[PDB]
């Protein structure tokens, strides 16, 4: 009722006094719809004029027993105050109190505070401020203290409820004000400035809607406790394994064999300090900061002649890359799990230890780096869906008219829209025809075409504006968009490169007729629509992190600059100013945090840099992942509500195509009319026996074995096959026999099935094609045409022989069926990605076409400073004088749209993007020598592209793929689409292990001492003691480090032997207590196995280090101690569920891995065939190349995660001198030349990374998601 | 390059004076590369007398106006380059300057102390 | 890159023959200055005799009747960093059968460091009148043929047996 708006008065106070007296004699829940900060219930209607911003009776009957009142604000919001006098001095009926209440409730107060905070956040971004900013900071402090004073005067300081200090954000305000006054009067300056960044967090308080977003984020982070515990445990176990295996291995260096003056390694190492001094005794590669790593095994790195391998010195990367201590091993394993620059650690460890140690990296990458990340993603996804479901549930609970009509007839016809769409596509295709070495006539024709197109669009704009009045024209967002584009085009015509690229946004007008391209617009609009608050929180967090990093480390980056750069100049990535600090933070969010953190540590301390970087990583990735999953789920779930019919008013394009097909039918009918007016019993048994033989298990097994043998025989064709002549001859005759076998099988299948049944089958078609290629090759070799051009090139298609196992193996055929089913949506989203990336490719061409050329010293690879050689003419003039000068260009650049596509792919995958960014920010002009960071703010182009393409395009891709998989599963009838029928039974039986009720307790024995031991051993105290003993053993295993004393080694050995005795004794006690009932529990028999393995491993290690010399075997055997610490899973129910989810997802991951191995094998054979002789450059070195099956598989496993593929592709882009030598002679082979094939290389690498993305990411996510929900169910 | 020196140092006649000259360069003080140039001038416009230096070891030129009363009292390895002075005479009143260069740093610092003799 | 292929061991009289001597470096990015000397111990003799030396792109034949006008350089060309040190006999006789040695003298150039190493590779060459066929090739061809015939016989036997069984069952039905 509107009469409840009574003023808070003395009679009200007396009534509250009598009610509190009754409450004292007396020795529920407040209304949620009336709670402060919300709008009044609609039952109360409108506020009468006389009671706004005045003390009113507490509208909630709940507070009728307490001295609390309500002040109402214009805009219908409720602030709940306290009627107790403020500071025990100022009663609620005071002029100061009423004025303060009015000031606080006014909206202009909040507006002023928001403006003040946003203005102060601009002054925060100054590395060194002018001397006059002291007045501005005094003004800011005065405004803040006035706001805090008015709050305290209005609502009391800390006297009872609803006071100033009762709000947690007021704590931050008070801390800010006291810090400001303290640093102003009492006076580390850097720490105080970093505390000044706390005034940015008041944006959350003053901006409405951010407080709830922050609360939701905190509630979401509360849901990740089990996943974080499991992640830490897994990283600790893997770090212990790595510490056991690779301890001290990264300190291997190649040392001089011949020393003068009786000097020894200790004598040399006691005197050297500088890298120039070290380079005289250890082998350094050219332009390297670290000594080359070597190894003592046959498969490790090789020292040059005259150099010997020795363990001495410091670890690479300023000494930060190592497995020497548990802390460094943990850092390395966290780096591996996040896959940040992990290929460098991969190659370093392989070079230092051996190539058989890639199994460790395979296990780590496929067990932690993917499974833990997918678990985190799944848990955050469920947290968001529960939050969203709760939100949905709560929401549920005279002469001019002639021309006007004529042009309305003309310009609104459905054919006009089709013509305009055709013009848009033609204009985009015409703009995509720009390249760097463009002749003047081509430039002229492009200019004329663009002029014609903008004229056409402007004419359409004028016709549509004269067909209907602007009052009706400007009512549609599409017309507003086109109006902006046309007016910008006219402005540019009257007057750049950017405004020329602005017209490219017209391609989005196809979203009306393109259902999938509308999804991209929906995602982008949601990012600034429903989720605008999440985006704003992300932006605020990034700003705060950039400012904090700059304030903490900017001066250090400038003082200690010679520690991180030889020239004593600031590196490419630093935190000396705001823009570069923001770039570092954005790069960390992209996922590159270790290379910059090394320099951070070098300049300003490990502790500080580690703390800041870990905070940035955790919080930024939490918020980014939350936004990503929110966008995905909202756009692909909430948009599906059947709002409006499918094109109720048909689009003009649809009407145009309907009229076109009607006219086509009419023309066809008229033309047809006009032209008509003008003018044996044994053969069936033979087929039956062929079918009986072909369909037999013996035949199938024999053919499968032959397939495996013929596929494995392809791995022997290395570059080392000229040394194996017996194997060469054997493999040739084996090829002949295999061809005969498969021809016979194909003939038998023909006779058994029939031509129609055989040829209406894709597997049979694949087999037929492979055997045809083999037969053609055999015939050509027999006729002597073994080297006839294309015939010789047809021999590289023998790498497709392994493709015959897909039909044979049910798990690979099961996975390929899902891929084939998902192909159409993949094509749709790929087309959308191409259309979206064409805009950025054309813009990049317009910006950087022909500006990546530079004049370099080839000996050093160093660009000449532009003071000398400022252009290509001077570069040539200098080349005529010197001999090692070259006017070089980047291999991957923006010289045309085709190369811009490759540049965009490298930028979006974050592999090789730094070179392109450096060239772009150095670019000056065409035929001009680049200058260092001349175009500094070209980084914004890459930031904007990374966001819009790499983030939103990936969101769309994942959404479409998982939707396709869900639709396939629904079509199958809720059946798993990655598991075989045999695996379904195992899965169903295995699923019942997560719900079996506890069995009957083991009965007590008969013997008295046995019963007493039973009571001792069946105790929670016993279990807890065992758990703490396991933790202590884990700590003793963590303590061990590199270079430790023999005394510490002995004491650690004795401690571990004591732990072994304790665990064996507890196992014996449990055995003698439970009799034979002990072996009825899986965990009990696991403990039994672990005890036996521990004892056997200790004895074997002691034997191998006493009567034998084998450090590698000793290290591998000593891995049996991890079993004693794997037992912490038993008493951890949170992580046991996640491990059960992993166990549940194993069968499908096995099939996916089988298919991945087959694809990797095929690509490896192709790589050895093609890229075995390319020049050793960039990522192709003496150890990681395509010269052997093992090397090729190592490289392919490396780039399965899309790591270093740019550096492997770079040596293959050489096709002409002086990059390569087409007539190079390789000793021991008849192959000539070390040039690459750019087209083959590009196809190879792009296709492999696309396949890897479509398998190892998308199927992994789907399987982990469904099985985590099941394990959770 | 930051050098911390007292603007005015007042000592009594017949007492010992320690001249505080310190710096906080980021890099380690390489004794094979450190450069020190201690100079004394009777006034700001007066010429400077070169009397103490570090090149590879602390070398004291032993000027007649200082006799054998000038020795080294700091430690370059801990960034103190202070110079001691026994029994400060009234003639010792003046301006003392310490110049420090510490490769691989580029900036060159300078610290100035005005020594005053009290009665 | 460089692959150390061994030389053949049988040269036919009156024809040409190439004696392989490939010696690769441990690391392919290092610089070197290599020369070679070939010695030859004819069968029926006990002393190795120097027959040639190649250095700085000039081949120096010692005055030897057995090799005068019959040996040309066939190794790496156009550089001082020799990794293929083969020679080529343009007219093989019965005096070219014996033990050969290929001495390799490599001088690596490092940073403030020079390493002068040496390798020796031994090649035994037996001269014949007719080129013998490879035992590996012979046995491989024989085994391929027997495997083909065995597989075809097994398949034909199974086909005949299954056809007779199917015909009997059909005519019974
Ligand atoms: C919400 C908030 C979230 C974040 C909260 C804070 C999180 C992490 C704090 C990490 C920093 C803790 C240690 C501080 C530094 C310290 O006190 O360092 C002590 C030792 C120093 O060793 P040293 O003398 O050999 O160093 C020199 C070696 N030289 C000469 C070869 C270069 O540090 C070492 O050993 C190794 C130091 C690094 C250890 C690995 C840390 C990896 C953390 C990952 C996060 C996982 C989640
Ligand atoms: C979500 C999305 C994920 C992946 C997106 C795409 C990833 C990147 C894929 C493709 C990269 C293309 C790289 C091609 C490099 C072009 C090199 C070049 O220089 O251009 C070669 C040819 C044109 O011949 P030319 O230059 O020798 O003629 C010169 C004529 N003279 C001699 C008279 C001056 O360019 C051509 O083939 C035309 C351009 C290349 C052909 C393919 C068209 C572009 C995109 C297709 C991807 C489809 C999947
Ligand atoms: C480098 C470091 C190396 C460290 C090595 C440490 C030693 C490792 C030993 C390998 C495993 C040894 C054998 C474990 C057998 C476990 C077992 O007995 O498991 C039985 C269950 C089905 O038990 P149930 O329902 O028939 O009743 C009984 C269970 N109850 C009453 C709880 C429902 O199967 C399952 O969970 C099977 C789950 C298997 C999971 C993988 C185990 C290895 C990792
Ligand atoms: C990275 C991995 C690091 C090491 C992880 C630990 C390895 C050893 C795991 C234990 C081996 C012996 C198992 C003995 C029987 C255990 C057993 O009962 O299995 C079944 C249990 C089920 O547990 P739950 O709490 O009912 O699950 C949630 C409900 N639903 O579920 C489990 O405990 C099964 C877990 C299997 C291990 C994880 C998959 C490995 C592949
Ligand atoms: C919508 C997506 C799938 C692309 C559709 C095709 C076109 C919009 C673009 C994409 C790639 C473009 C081509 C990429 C590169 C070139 C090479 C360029 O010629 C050169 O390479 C010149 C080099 C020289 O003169 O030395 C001429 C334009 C052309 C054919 C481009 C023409 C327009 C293309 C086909
Ligand atoms: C949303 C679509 C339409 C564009 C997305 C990309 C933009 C973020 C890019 C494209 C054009 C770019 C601008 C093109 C030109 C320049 C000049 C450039 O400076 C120079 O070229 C050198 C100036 C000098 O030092 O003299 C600094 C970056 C900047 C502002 C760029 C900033 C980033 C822009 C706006
Ligand atoms: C599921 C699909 C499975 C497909 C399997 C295809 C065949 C898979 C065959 O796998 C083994 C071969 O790759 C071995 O090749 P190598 O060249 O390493 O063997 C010789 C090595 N030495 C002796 C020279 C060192
Ligand atoms: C350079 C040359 C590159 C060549 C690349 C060739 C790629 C080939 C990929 C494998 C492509 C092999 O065929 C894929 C099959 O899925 C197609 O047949 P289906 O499985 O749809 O048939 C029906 C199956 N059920 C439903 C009856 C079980
Ligand atoms: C990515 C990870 C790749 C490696 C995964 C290894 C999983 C290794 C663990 O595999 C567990 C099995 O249950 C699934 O494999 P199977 O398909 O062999 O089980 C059923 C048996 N049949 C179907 C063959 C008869
Ligand atoms: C799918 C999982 C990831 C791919 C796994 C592929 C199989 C695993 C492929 O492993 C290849 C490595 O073993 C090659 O290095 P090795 O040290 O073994 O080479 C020894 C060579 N010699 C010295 C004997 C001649
Ligand atoms: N943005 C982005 N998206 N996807 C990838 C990617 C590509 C291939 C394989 C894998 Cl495992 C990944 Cl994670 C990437 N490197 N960067
Ligand atoms: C080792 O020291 C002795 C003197 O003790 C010296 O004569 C000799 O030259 C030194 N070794 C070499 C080879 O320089
Ligand atoms: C290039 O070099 C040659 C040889 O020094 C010289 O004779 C000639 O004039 C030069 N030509 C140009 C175009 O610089
Ligand atoms: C080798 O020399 C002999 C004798 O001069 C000659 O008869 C024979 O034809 C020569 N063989 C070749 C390959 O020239």
């Amino acid at each position: 009722g509107p009469q409840s708006f009574v003023h808070f008065t003395k009679q009200s106070l007396a009534l509250i006094e009598q009610r509190i007296a009754e409450r004292k004699s007396k020795e529920p829940k407040p209304s949620s719809d009336l709670e402060a900060g919300k709008q009044l219930p609609f039952i109360y209607g409108d506020i009468p004029p006389g009671m706004v911003s005045e003390p009113l009776e507490d509208l909630d009957p709940y507070y009728a027993d307490k001295k609390t009142f309500i002040v109402l604000n214009k805009g219908k919001t409720i602030f709940r105050f306290n009627a107790t006098p403020a500071l025990y001095m100022l009663s609620p009926f005071s002029p100061l109190r009423r004025i303060s209440i009015k000031i606080l409730v006014h909206s202009l107060f909040s507006m002023l505070i928001m403006c003040t905070i946003l203005t102060n956040c601009i002054f925060m971004t100054m590395n060194n401020p002018p001397d006059w900013t002291k007045n501005v900071e005094y003004t800011f402090t005065g405004i803040y203290t006035f706001e805090s004073l008015v709050k305290i005067l209005a609502r009391g300081f800390c006297v009872g409820e609803f006071t100033f200090l009762r709000d947690p954000w007021n704590w931050l305000d008070f801390v800010v004000i006291v810090f400001a006054y303290l640093t102003e009067f009492v006076n580390n300056v850097s720490a105080l400035r970093t505390f000044r960044v706390l005034r940015a967090l008041k944006t959350i308080s003053v901006i409405p809607g951010l407080k709830t977003i922050v609360g939701a984020l905190i509630q979401s982070v509360k849901k990740l406790s089990d996943v974080m515990i499991l992640t830490v445990f897994c990283l600790s176990v893997f770090a212990l394994i790595g510490l056991q295996l690779f301890m001290g291995n990264l300190k291997h260096k190649c040392f001089r064999n011949s020393l003068e003056n009786n000097e020894t390694l200790e004598s040399i190492m006691n005197t050297l300090e500088s890298e120039e001094d070290f380079r005289k005794y250890f082998y350094y590669l050219e332009g390297s900061k670290d000594a080359l790593l070597c190894g003592f095994s046959t498969d490790s790195g090789q020292c040059p002649e005259g150099y010997t391998c020795v363990k001495i010195g410091r670890n690479p990367d300023y000494g930060y890359t190592s497995f020497d201590t548990f802390s460094w091993a943990f850092l390395a394993l966290f780096r591996l799990m996040t896959q940040d620059y992990w290929e460098n650690l991969y190659q370093q460890t392989l070079r230092a230890a051996g190539k058989t140690y890639m199994i460790f990296f395979v296990v780590v990458i496929f067990l932690g780096s993917f499974y833990l990340i997918n678990l985190i993603l799944a848990v955050v996804a469920m947290a968001y869906e529960e939050q969203n479901q709760a939100n949905i549930e709560e929401a549920k609970q005279p002469y001019w008219i002639k021309f006007k009509k004529c042009i309305y007839f003309i310009v609104m016809d459905p054919f006009v829209d089709l013509a305009i769409t055709i013009c848009i596509v033609l204009n985009t295709l015409f703009m995509a025809m720009e390249h760097h070495p463009m002749t003047e006539e081509f430039k002229n024709v492009l200019a004329i075409g663009n002029l014609v197109f903008t004229g056409i669009f402007a004419a359409e704009m004028v016709l549509k504006l004269i067909a209907m009045d602007p009052y009706e024209y400007f009512q549609v967002g599409w017309n507003i968009f086109d109006s902006l584009i046309v007016t910008l085009s006219l402005v540019e015509l009257f007057l750049l490169s950017v405004l020329r690229s602005f017209r490219l946004l017209r391609v989005f007008k196809l979203a009306k007729s393109w259902p999938t391209l509308n999804m991209l617009i929906k995602i982008i609009g949601n990012s600034v629509g429903a989720l605008g608050n999440l985006t704003l929180v992300l932006a605020i967090i990034v700003f705060i992190f950039a400012v904090v990093g700059m304030q903490l480390f900017g001066k250090s980056y400038k003082e200690c600059v010679c520690k991180i750069n030889d020239d004593c100049t600031l590196p490419r990535w630093h935190m000396n100013d705001f823009f570069h600090s923001f770039l570092i933070v954005f790069r960390v969010l992209c996922g590159e945090w270790i290379e910059t953190m090394w320099d951070c540590m070098e300049v300003a301390g490990q502790a500080m840099c580690l703390i800041v970087y870990m905070m940035v990583m955790v919080i930024g990735n939490l918020v980014v992942l939350n936004l990503f999953l929110a966008l995905l789920l909202s756009s692909f779930s909430s948009d599906n509500l059947t709002a409006i019919e499918e094109d109720p008013d048909a689009n003009n394009l649809q009407i145009a195509v309907t009229r076109i097909k009607k006219g086509i039918n009419y023309v066809k009918q008229t033309l047809r009319e006009f032209i008509l007016k003008a003018f044996g019993k044994i053969w069936w048994n033979i087929r039956k026996t062929c079918y009986k033989i072909v369909e037999h298990s013996w035949f199938e097994s024999f053919i499968v074995l032959m397939i495996l043998l013929s596929s494995g025989a392809l791995a022997f064709e290395d570059i080392y096959i000229e040394r194996k002549k017996t194997i060469k001859i054997i493999l040739e005759y084996a090829d002949k026999i295999f061809t005969y076998i498969f021809i016979l099988e194909m003939l038998l299948k023909w006779i058994a099935y029939g031509y129609k049944t055989y040829f209406t089958n894709a597997w049979c078609w694949l087999d037929f094609l492979i055997v045809d290629v083999s037969l053609v090759t055999l015939v050509a070799n027999t006729l002597g045409y073994s080297d006839l051009g294309p015939i010789k090139s047809l021999r590289t298609l023998r790498a497709l022989r392994p493709l015959r196992a897909l039909s044979r193996f049910e798990g690979m055929r099961v996975v390929v069926n899902a891929l084939i089913g998902a192909i159409p949506s993949i094509m749709n989203v790929l087309l959308v990605c191409l259309i979206f990336w064409l805009i950025f490719s054309i813009m990049g061409v317009n910006l950087f076409a022909g500006k990546f050329y530079e004049c370099i010293n080839t000996t050093d690879g160093s660009r000449f400073p532009a003071s000398q050689v400022p252009n290509r003419s001077e570069c040539f003039a200098l080349m005529n004088v010197s001999q090692n000068v070259r006017w070089k260009n980047l291999k991957v650049n923006f010289d045309n749209v085709g190369l811009g596509y490759l540049s965009l792919l490298q930028v979006a995958t974050f592999k090789g993007w730094t070179i392109i960014m450096y060239a772009a920010v150095d670019s000056v002009n065409v035929d001009k020598q680049p200058k260092y960071e001349y175009s500094l703010y070209m980084y914004i182009y890459f930031v904007v592209f990374i966001i819009f393409g790499s983030f939103f395009t990936l969101n769309l891709f994942i959404g479409v793929i998982i939707d396709n998989f869900n639709q396939q599963k629904k079509k199958l009838g809720g059946q798993d689409i990655f598991m075989t029928e045999e695996q379904k039974k195992y899965y169903n039986a295995m699923k019942k292990l997560g719900s079996k009720k506890p069995q009957k307790p083991i009965p007590r024995p008969g013997n008295k001492i046995q019963g007493c031991i039973f009571d001792l051993v069946t105790n929670q105290a016993f279990d807890i003691s065992i758990m703490v003993l396991i933790c202590l053993n884990m700590v003793t295993m963590m303590v061990e480090k590199e270079g430790q004393s023999q005394h510490m080694t002995e004491v650690l050995y004795w401690i571990n032997v004591v732990f072994i005795i304790l665990f064996t004794g507890e196992c014996v006690l449990k055995l003698i207590s439970l009799r034979h009932y002990y072996f009825t529990v899986g965990w009990n028999i696991f403990d039994f196995v672990v005890v036996i393995i521990s004892i056997v491993g200790m004895f074997l290690a002691d034997l191998i280090e006493t009567y034998f010399v084998s450090p590698t075997l000793f290290r591998v055997i000593r891995l049996a101690r991890i079993g004693r610490i794997l037992r912490l899973v038993k008493g951890a129910k949170g992580i046991r569920t996640l491990l059960f989810a992993l166990m549940m997802s194993l069968p499908a991951l096995f099939n996916i891995g089988l298919l991945l191995f087959l694809v990797m094998f095929i690509y490896a054979i192709f790589g050895m065939s093609n890229f075995a002789y390319v020049k050793k450059e960039d990522g192709i070195n003496d150890m990681f190349n395509f010269e052997t099956f093992g090397n090729s598989m190592i490289c392919l496993f490396q780039i399965t995660t899309s790591a270093g593929w740019d550096g492997l592709l770079a040596p293959i882009l050489n096709s002409k001198p002086p990059d390569c030598d087409p007539k190079k002679v390789h000793p021991g082979s008849s192959v000539e030349g070390d040039c690459g094939n750019p087209s083959v290389g590009i196809f190879y690498f792009v296709s492999y990374i696309i396949i890897s993305f479509l398998v190892v990411v998308n199927m992994y996510i789907a399987v982990i998601l469904e099985n985590f929900s099941v394990a959770t169910e | 390059m930051e050098v911390t020196v007292p603007a005015t140092l007042n000592v009594l006649n017949g007492s010992d004076a320690r001249l505080p000259c310190t710096f906080n360069s980021c890099y380690t003080v390489n004794h094979k590369q450190f450069s020190l140039n201690w100079t004394y001038q009777e006034c700001n416009n007066c010429s400077e007398e070169m009397f103490l230096q570090f090149r590879m070891k602390i070398i004291n030129l032993k000027l007649e106006r200082f006799q054998d009363r000038v020795e080294f009292s700091g430690n370059p390895s801990k960034y103190d380059v202070s110079v001691m002075l026994r029994n400060v005479q009234p003639e010792d009143e003046g301006i003392y300057n310490c110049y420090i260069m510490n490769p691989p740093d580029r900036h060159r610092g300078h610290g100035k102390i005005h020594l005053q003799v009290l009665m | 890159g460089c692959v150390e292929v061994d030389s053949e061991t049988e040269a036919v009289y009156g024809m040409t023959f190439k004696i392989l001597c490939i010696s690769c470096k441990r690391r392919s990015e290092t610089n070197a200055e290599t020369f070679t000397e070939w010695t030859f111990r004819q069968k029926g003799t006990e002393e190795f005799v120097k027959i040639l030396r190649y250095e700085n792109e000039v081949l120096q034949l010692e005055e030897d009747e057995r090799f005068e006008g019959r040996v040309v350089w066939n190794g790496s060309r156009g550089t001082k960093d020799l990794q293929d040190l083969s020679i080529f006999i343009t007219n093989v006789t019965y005096n070219h059968s014996g033990d050969y040695e290929c001495h390799v003298y490599r001088l690596l150039f490092f940073e403030n460091y020079e390493h002068n190493t040496s390798v020796v590779k031994k090649i035994h060459i037996e001269v014949v009148d007719k080129a013998n066929r490879d035992m590996a090739s012979i046995v491989s061809e024989i085994m391929m043929y027997v495997l083909i015939v065995v597989l075809t016989i097994w398949l034909v036997a199974e086909m005949i047996y299954c056809y007779k069984k199917i015909a009997a069952a059909t005519e019974t039905a």
